[PDB]
């Protein structure tokens, strides 16, 4: 799925609008969470870097590391679902154009399927 | 003495608070999977006159 | 030849410190005497007081969720009702053949 | 805003600092003489700023608090101890002779910067150059070995390669039986046991190498004890000579800056001072280290960085 | 060495983390109040 | 399941929140008090599973092994106890640090209803195992130790990740629960012959095979105690659980393929218990018997039958007590004598009685002394490899005489005969090794009262 | 009594120009401590 | 130099690698990389020594070589066809004289002779942008014509690269040449997968240049350039060697590190090509690089070596210059495993 030369698509755009008829993430996504996380992680290595007090150094740097990591990690989080979205609209829209492709298999139950049995002696 | 053994003291209730927050999370993904609550073929049950939800 | 024959600037190899020595009653711990015996307590109370007798007795009384009376009963009851109307016990047929579609091989 | 790029990028230039008297000066003299008086007294005439000699404990008076530290954890070396027994198995000659010239370096170091942030002068008594003349005495005494030459060369040389030497040398002459009396007079029971035949080794070495080398590409000043004695003339002399045959006219501005970021960063100048070349004297091991390390580190203003201290007594930590 | 807590760069630090903080929560309402008028939730 | 996964991260800081002098008792309490949670998973259903979630899900193959790895960490705290007296606070951090870590990764590792991130836990183990040897380890050859556990595992391991993704290509899912639904047999060809290949050899690896077991010798020996404990216990055991796991999609061509692994694992248990007569060290010793007991749950998991899986479950868990016993002993004597020359320190029943008794009984239980479950788990897979071929019966006796013979040889050497007399440094045993040694040994006799609980999804 | 520290001659394997040195890179030598070669 | 110049040339290096990224016309391309080319090389030598201009004229001699025939890959395929614009090529050997010019550039084996020389040459900010910056062009043209290439020769060059680094880094003492042949190595991992998925060798790319940043950024603060040197750190600055620890198991591949998410990913996208032996020989030929990088992590933070005595007036000091983005590079060259999804954000 190479999706650069899919047609209408405005070049340098992270975010198109079509991707506002999708649900945003929740501010209590698991991923979000994670983001703050790292977040947290740079501003203690950061402290460590600088031979100051780990945890309680500077309470603003480490405050504006989680801010930007989640607000980062929510436009990222739109983006990726966005793609994902369109990923199986496209997949949906072609199996529903080329029927010839994908015909449906004859539901068949396992009593008249013939499996070939191994024993375990 | 209050106000000082809890500065002595105050990472002893953080894995207590862990689990707590483990058993809140585990309801928390059991909600999401209720797609055949009393659906399945084997506990197909009429509710009872005051019943919400077969099981939570 | 001159050298030294010290390679390096290194510190002896310390000898080592017996807990018994500075403390009697020492329970291997720490040479703390206080954190020592608090150590011993949470280690006797938490592993032989709580895990060991609480949770061997949580095991033993856990409820048959395993449904060992229930196949038992079910086994009962259904050898039962075998009995009484002369069938032959088990069946050889785990599933009825009539509801098999088997390949007609037409050799 | 602390000298960077940018400050030079903007307005941070100090070829408008230099007005023809910052002259970084040094002076060189026998064990005990008047090249401390002499020093100070053109510090004072000249304006200059004076830089005492480097100790064993000069650097723990930059860092920190300006008090000394211990022996174990500055300098592992002692002086007293190499003019006792200065054959020892335990390396001390060397060691010190090591953490001496790491001294000198850093010392160096702070003075130029100094003088390129403000413009003032400087003195010194020996420097980063001729430091090498008490190795060499060592050689010949035979207090040290001959790889501690090589690797004293190898360091000196991947270390003095990148700064200016001094515009003028200050060289005072003393013959031995005056120094030896001199000793005496003093009352150091430790400089008692000085042997005429170091002092002789110590003064053939500045004579032979030092002066020629530093004639050549500095001014350099011989004189005796009487005629030190008036700094008067020794001032009308630094005045009259101007430097015109070292690399300093060749500097430029950008050259400046470049330097200029070079003395600051205290540990890029003693990097090449702790190369891993392991000499028996110099090399310690892990355990010792390690120990050493953590002893450091329980100092009182020494865990963490300067401002970072609350034992000190470093307020609004966690707003820093 | 020998500084104080420099409260310019605190004030701005405050304010830029304060500021991202207000900007996504707003940027959250009007992202669910389009996704709901788009889709004809409510 | 986050009701155990939480608390466990909660150690973390916990641990690095501590005082200086409080790090072991509360890292210990609180590891009790997670093991006395996760005892509650043993209540599992003869249906399929507990399926927590999508990713985690809990079966009785899964949760003897959970607790027992629950279990271990306090024991470990308790043996690391000792010698990291001299170390600094924030080194002997890091090393709780580490044991928290990998009981996460254990723990993620047992329940993981995917086969990918099974895959991903299942190697995120090795950095903190690797980490504990090359760190802490007292001799030089740690380091080489080291590289061998490393490259060993990957070596199996990197075949694997390709096999697991092919799969998912060709399947659609690695799901477990899916996999097991959907299973279809394997037709013999070359292609199905190295995808078999390479689903097993990882996990043979581990075990470890007899042909490559190199690196468990050089690992346990120069690992410290916490490491031997882990690397014996639980860490062996992750690869029977991948392969009991993992032979569901095998089938059949695993009638033909275990015929090299069978041979190699009935003639390693007797060359590896024959390797037991005559060895200078004590871990070495303990090392080989671990060798020929998982070449024992090698055959029972290559046989497929359900009482192989059964004795296969039972034999993996009391191995994991037994050894960490053995280990622990061998410690005690190390920390007094500093040398592991079982011929150098002699005669210890006399000066040490009570370390004795634990002596003896940690050598009954690896005896395989009836009715404790190591002889449940080694009369299973014996009576499931005679119903397979009656052959087995000679090399299955000859292993337990062999067995029998080793074990008895450790203990006279080392606690019976006479004193050596330039030894005056055998101080009396303190608390907290006796302490251990009963939170190793109870557990065995008392599972012996309930073996369904450690019998697996077969019973 | 004390854990295993690499000493001299452990490091020195780490100090040559290449590992693994062979008769014709036996001659060899390590660059200088800071990148600069004697103008000669 | 001065400042001034510096940025200059700086950017001047990132408009040219932006010139070649944004253009259309061949011409263009082209003349972004000889922008590029121009503005590299007093970067490399900002400091003047022999070797550092030995490394310069090495440099520019290669590249200036890959440039002539990049535009002699242009003229035959405006020959064959009158087009100027960067898509297909339409002409076989066009193709090859393009693959060739910039496997030349990226340094892929068996045109990588240059990349340890160069590396060990200049000094380690150079090496840095070096390693990181000038991969993005090439890499940016390889994408644009991927559907154009041979899968066999680019496949050959990179398994060759691959073998080529792994087997290189084992020799080394010096840091800089073990960079160097991590970067051969990780070059060949990207452009394994160009034939089948463009997001994959962007997404290695990315990862690539997160941990190259962290490790040289770490080198750069611990000023050490061979092994010895690094050995000394632990007794200053323990916390830098834990961290230099932990970025290198992450560069060997290990889960659950970052590292472990390029390598997973392409294998994963070349088992869905019905490719199976070359990602397995890819995999056990890493091995060789995890085997250097732990003998590295082995001599710097696994175990204490001996220092010196002059290391204690180090202890009365601390770094007047510090990077403002080493810890972030750190957490993203260790711990965003769980954040792989995000990589359908066509990075
Ligand atoms: C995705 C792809 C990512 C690619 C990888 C990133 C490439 C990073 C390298 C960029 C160039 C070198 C560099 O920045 O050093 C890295 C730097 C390490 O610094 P260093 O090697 O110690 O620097 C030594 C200097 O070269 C010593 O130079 P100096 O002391 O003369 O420096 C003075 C300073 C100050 O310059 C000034 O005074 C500005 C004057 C303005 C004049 C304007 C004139 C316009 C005409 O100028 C600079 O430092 C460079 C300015 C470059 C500006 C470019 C726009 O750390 C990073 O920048 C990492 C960046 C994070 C990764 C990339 C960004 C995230 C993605
Ligand atoms: C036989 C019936 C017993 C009924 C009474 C209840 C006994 C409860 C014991 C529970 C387990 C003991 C805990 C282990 C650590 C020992 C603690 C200690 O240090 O002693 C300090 C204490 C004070 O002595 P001290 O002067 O201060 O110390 C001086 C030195 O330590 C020197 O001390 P020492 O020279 O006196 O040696 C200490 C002693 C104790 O140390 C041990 O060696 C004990 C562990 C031996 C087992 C080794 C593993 C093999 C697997 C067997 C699993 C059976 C467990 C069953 C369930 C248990 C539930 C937790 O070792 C022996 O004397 C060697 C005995 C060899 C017995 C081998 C036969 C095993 C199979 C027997 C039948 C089991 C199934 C029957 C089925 C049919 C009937 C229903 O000494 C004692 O109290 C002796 C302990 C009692 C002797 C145990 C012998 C038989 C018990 C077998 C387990 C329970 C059987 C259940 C069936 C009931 C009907
Ligand atoms: C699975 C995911 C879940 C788990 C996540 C795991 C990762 C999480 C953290 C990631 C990074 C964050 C921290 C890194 C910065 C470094 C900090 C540090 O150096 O430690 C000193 C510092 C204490 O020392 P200090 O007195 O402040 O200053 C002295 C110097 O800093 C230090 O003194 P020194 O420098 O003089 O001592 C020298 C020492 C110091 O050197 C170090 O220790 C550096 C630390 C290692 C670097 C980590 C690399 C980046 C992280 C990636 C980890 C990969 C994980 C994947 C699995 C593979 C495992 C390797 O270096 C050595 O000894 C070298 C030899 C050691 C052996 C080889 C090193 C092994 C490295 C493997 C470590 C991996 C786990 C690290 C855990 C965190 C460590 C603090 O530690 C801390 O306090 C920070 C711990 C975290 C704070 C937690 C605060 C939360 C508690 C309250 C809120 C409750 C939350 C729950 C809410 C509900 C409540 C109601
Ligand atoms: C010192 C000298 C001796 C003095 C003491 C004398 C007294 C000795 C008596 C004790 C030993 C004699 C054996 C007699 C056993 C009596 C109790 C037994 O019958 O109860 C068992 C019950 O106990 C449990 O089955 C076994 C305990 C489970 C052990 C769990 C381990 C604890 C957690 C520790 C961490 C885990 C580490 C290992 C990881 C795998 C079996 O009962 P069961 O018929 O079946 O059903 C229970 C009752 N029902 C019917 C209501 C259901
Ligand atoms: C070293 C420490 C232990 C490590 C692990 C050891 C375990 C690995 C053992 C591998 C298991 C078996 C491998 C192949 C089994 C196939 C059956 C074969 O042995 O029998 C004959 C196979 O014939 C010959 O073997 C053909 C191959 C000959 C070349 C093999 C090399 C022989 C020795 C190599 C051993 C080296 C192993 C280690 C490699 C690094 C039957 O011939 P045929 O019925 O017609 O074809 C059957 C296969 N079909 C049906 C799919 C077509
Ligand atoms: C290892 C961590 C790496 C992190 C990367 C650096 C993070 C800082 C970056 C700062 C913000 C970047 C956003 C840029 C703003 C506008 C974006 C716009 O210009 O580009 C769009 C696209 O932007 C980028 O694609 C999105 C970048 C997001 C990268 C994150 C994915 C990394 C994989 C997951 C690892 C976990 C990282 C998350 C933790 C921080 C449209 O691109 P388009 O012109 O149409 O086609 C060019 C690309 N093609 C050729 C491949 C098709
Ligand atoms: C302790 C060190 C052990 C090292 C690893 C040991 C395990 C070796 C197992 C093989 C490794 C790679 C196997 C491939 C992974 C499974 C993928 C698969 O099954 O797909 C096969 C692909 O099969 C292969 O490609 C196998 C090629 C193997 C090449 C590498 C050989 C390695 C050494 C071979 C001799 C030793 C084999 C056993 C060694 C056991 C360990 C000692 C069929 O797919 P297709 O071809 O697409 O469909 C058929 C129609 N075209
Ligand atoms: N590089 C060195 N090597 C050995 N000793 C040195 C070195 N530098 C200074 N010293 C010692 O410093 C001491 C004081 O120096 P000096 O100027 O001679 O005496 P004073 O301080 O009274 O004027 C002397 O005893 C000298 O030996």
């Amino acid at each position: 799925t190479m999706m650069s030369g899919r047609p209408g698509r405005v070049p340098l755009q992270f975010l198109p609008n079509e991707a506002r008829s999708l649900p945003p993430p929740k501010l209590t996504d698991p991923r979000l969470v994670y983001m703050g996380f790292l977040g947290y992680c740079s501003g203690l290595i950061d402290n460590a870097i600088r031979r100051r007090p780990v945890v309680s150094a500077g309470l603003h740097r480490q405050l504006l590391y989680v801010t930007s990591f989640v607000f980062f990690g929510y436009y990222l989080l739109k983006r990726q679902d966005y793609m994902y979205a369109l990923r199986d609209h496209d997949m949906f829209a072609y199996v529903k154009s080329h029927p010839e492709d994908f015909p449906e298999k004859d539901k068949k139950t396992y009593g008249e399927i013939l499996e070939e049995f191994h024993p375990v002696r | 003495n209050v106000l000082q053994i809890v500065r002595d003291h105050w990472v002893h209730i953080l894995v207590p608070v862990g689990f707590v927050f483990g058993c809140y999370l585990d309801r928390r993904s059991d909600e999401k999977l209720t797609a055949f609550r009393n659906k399945s073929l084997l506990f197909k049950r009429e509710l009872r006159p005051n019943e919400e939800v077969t099981w939570k | 030849p001159p050298e030294p024959t010290i390679r390096l600037q290194e510190d002896p190899d310390p000898e080592d410190e017996n807990l018994y020595e500075k403390n009697p009653d020492s329970h291997g711990y720490d040479k703390d005497p206080i954190v020592d015996l608090w150590n011993m307590r949470v280690v006797f109370f938490f592993g032989f007081s709580i895990v060991l007798v609480l949770g061997s007795t949580f095991v033993a009384y856990l409820p048959d969720y395993r449904m060992q009376e229930w196949a038992r009963r079910e086994a009962e009851r259904l050898v039962k009702y075998r009995e009484a109307n002369g069938l032959p016990l088990m069946e050889s047929n785990c599933f009825d053949p009539n509801k098999i579609q088997l390949p007609e091989d037409e050799d | 805003l602390q000298y960077g790029p940018l400050a030079f990028v903007l307005g941070e230039r100090t070829t408008r600092k230099l007005t023809e008297t910052s002259k970084v000066i040094t002076v060189d003299g026998n064990i005990c003489s008047g090249k401390g008086r002499l020093a100070r007294e053109i510090a004072e005439k000249l304006g200059l700023r004076h830089f005492p000699e480097a100790g064993i404990h000069y650097a723990d008076s930059t860092t920190g608090d300006g008090k000394p530290l211990d022996v174990q954890l500055s300098g592992n070396c002692s002086l007293e101890k190499f003019y006792d027994d200065p054959k020892s198995n335990d390396g001390n000659s060397y060691r010190l002779q090591s953490w001496l010239y790491a001294s000198r370096l850093l010392q160096y170091a702070d003075a130029l910067e100094h003088l390129l942030s403000t413009g003032q002068g400087v003195v010194l008594e020996r420097s980063i150059y001729s430091d090498f003349v008490f190795l060499e005495a060592m050689y010949r005494q035979g207090f040290i070995r001959k790889q501690c030459v090589e690797h004293y060369n190898e360091v000196k040389k991947v270390t003095a390669c990148e700064y200016l030497p001094p515009h003028v040398v200050v060289y005072v002459d003393v013959p031995v039986p005056e120094i030896q009396s001199r000793i005496q007079k003093k009352g150091n029971p430790h400089e008692m046991k000085i042997t005429a035949a170091y002092l002789q080794d110590i003064e053939n070495a500045y004579k032979k190498t030092f002066l020629p080398e530093m004639s050549e590409k500095c001014e350099v000043l011989q004189y005796s004890a009487r005629e030190a004695e008036d700094a008067e003339k020794v001032v009308e002399d630094i005045e009259y000579l101007k430097c015109d045959k070292g690399p300093w006219p060749d500097q430029d501005d950008r050259t400046f800056h470049r330097l200029r970021m070079l003395v600051q960063n205290k540990l890029e100048v003693l990097n090449y001072t702790t190369i891993p070349v392991y000499l028996p004297e110099i090399t310690i091991g892990a355990h010792q280290s390690d120990r050493v390390f953590q002893k450091f580190t329980e100092l009182p203003g020494r865990k963490y960085s300067p401002g970072y201290n609350e034992d000190v007594g470093d307020k609004w930590i966690w707003l820093k | 060495p020998h500084g104080s807590p420099d409260w310019l760069k605190v004030g701005l630090t405050l304010g830029t983390s304060v500021f991202l903080w207000i900007y996504l929560i707003k940027q959250h309402k009007e992202d669910v109040l389009e996704y709901k008028r788009r889709n004809g939730l409510e | 399941m986050l009701k155990i996964i939480i608390p466990t991260t909660m150690l973390l800081p916990m641990t690095w929140m501590s005082k200086h002098n409080m790090i072991w008792i509360n890292a210990t309490v609180h590891s009790l008090l997670i093991s006395l949670i996760s005892l509650s998973l043993l209540n599992q259903l003869g249906e399929n599973s507990l399926n927590f979630s999508l990713t985690f899900f809990s079966d009785s193959l899964s949760a003897p092994l959970l607790v027992l790895t629950t279990w271990l960490l306090p024991l470990m705290l308790m043996a690391s106890q000792s010698h990291l007296s001299k170390e600094t606070t924030t080194r002997k951090k890091l090393y709780i640090t580490m044991l928290i870590l990998l009981q996460l990764f254990l723990i993620m590792t047992f329940t993981a209803t995917e086969l990918i991130l099974f895959y991903i836990l299942f190697e995120a183990t090795l950095v903190p195992t690797l980490i504990i040897i090359t760190r802490w380890g007292n001799q030089t050859e740690r380091l080489n130790a080291g590289l061998y556990f490393l490259f060993y595992t990957l070596a199996g391991s990197l075949p694997l990740l390709v096999a697991l993704v092919y799969i998912q290509n060709t399947t659609g899912s690695l799901n477990f629960l899916i996999i097991h639904y959907w299973s279809h047999p394997l037709s013999n060809s070359w292609s199905n012959i190295f995808m078999w290949l390479a689903c097993i050899m990882a996990f043979m690896v581990k075990m470890p095979l007899y042909g490559l077991h190199l690196w468990l010798p050089k690992a346990h020996v120069e690992a410290p105690i916490a490491g031997s404990m882990v690397l014996a216990a639980v860490l062996l055991k992750l690869g029977g659980y991948g392969m009991m796991r993992i032979t569901t999609i095998l089938n059949p061509l695993t009638n033909y393929m275990a015929y090299p692994f069978l041979m190699l694992s009935m003639w390693g248990m007797i060359m590896t218990s024959s390797i037991c007569l005559r060895q200078t060290d004590l871990k070495s010793l303990i090392a080989y018997s671990s060798v020929s007991h998982m070449a024992l749950v090698i055959v029972a998991i290559m046989i497929q039958t359900p009482w192989s899986f059964m004795g296969a479950t039972a034999l993996m868990i009391a191995h994991g007590l037994t050894s960490s016993m053995l280990f622990c002993l061998a410690n005690t004597n190390y920390e007094r004598v500093h040398s592991r020359t079982m011929i150098l320190a002699r005669g210890l029943q006399t000066l040490l009685p009570l370390m004795a008794t634990w002596w003896l009984v940690a050598s009954l239980t690896n005896l395989a002394l009836p009715p404790s479950i190591n002889l449940i788990g080694e009369l299973f897979i014996i009576t499931a490899s005679f119903s397979w071929s009656n052959i087995t019966i000679i090399l299955m006796g000859m292993n337990m005489m062999i067995t029998a013979l080793y074990s008895l040889y450790m203990l006279i050497t080392t606690q019976r005969g006479k004193y050596t007399h330039h030894i005056n440094n055998i101080k009396p045993s303190f608390t907290r090794e006796n302490a251990l040694m009963a939170l190793h040994i109870l557990p065995l006799l008392l599972l012996t009262l309930n073996p369904k609980m450690i019998l697996g999804p077969l019973y | 009594a004390r854990q295993w520290q690499p000493d001299v001659e452990w490091a020195e394997q780490f100090g040559g120009a290449v590992m693994y040195p062979t008769k014709e890179t036996a001659h060899w030598k390590p660059p200088p401590w800071n990148d600069v070669d004697p103008p000669k | 130099m001065n400042p001034i110049i510096y940025t200059t040339l700086i950017m001047t290096v990132m408009s040219g690698t932006m010139l070649v990224m944004i253009s259309s016309h061949w011409l263009l391309i082209w003349i972004g990389f000889e922008m590029n080319l121009l503005a590299m090389i007093p970067v490399l030598m900002k400091n003047f020594n022999p070797r550092a201009t030995e490394a310069a004229t090495k440099y520019f001699l290669t590249q200036a070589t890959a440039s002539m025939m990049l535009m002699m890959a242009i003229i035959i395929n405006l020959l064959y066809s009158g087009q100027w614009t960067i898509t297909k090529m339409f002409n076989p050997v066009a193709m090859t004289m393009m693959t060739m010019a910039l496997a030349m550039k990226l340094g892929l084996s068996p045109f990588h002779f240059w990349v340890p020389e160069v590396t060990q040459g200049i000094s380690l900010q150079a090496g840095l942008l070096l390693l990181t910056w000038q991969k993005l062009a090439p890499l940016s043209v390889l994408c644009q014509i991927s559907q154009s290439i041979n899968p066999n020769l680019m496949l050959t060059m990179a398994m060759l690269s691959i073998l080529i680094g792994g087997w290189g880094g084992l020799n080394q003492t010096q840091l800089r040449k073990i960079m160097a042949y991590s970067s051969i190595a990780h070059m060949g991992w990207m452009t394994a997968v160009l034939p089948y998925n463009t997001t994959m060798t962007i997404l290695n790319l990315l990862i690539y240049i997160t941990m190259t940043l962290a490790m040289f950024m770490l080198l750069i603060h611990s000023s050490a350039t061979t092994t010895l040197s690094l050995s000394h750190t632990w007794n200053k600055m323990p916390v830098i060697t834990s961290l230099m620890m932990v970025t290198l198991l992450s560069m060997g591949g290990l889960p659950p590190l970052s590292g472990f998410m390029p390598k997973w990913m392409i294998i994963q996208e070349m088992t869905k090509n019905e490719s199976i032996i070359m990602p397995t020989l890819m995999a056990m030929t890493a091995l060789l690089n995890l085997y250097f990088y732990m003998r590295l992590a082995y001599s710097s933070s696994l175990t204490m070596f001996p220092s010196t005595n002059n290391m204690k007036m180090k202890w009365q000091f601390e770094h007047t210059k510090q990077m403002k983005l080493l810890p972030t590079m750190i957490v993203l060259s260790t711990l965003v495993l769980p954040m792989t999804p995000a990589l359908s954000s066509l990075n």
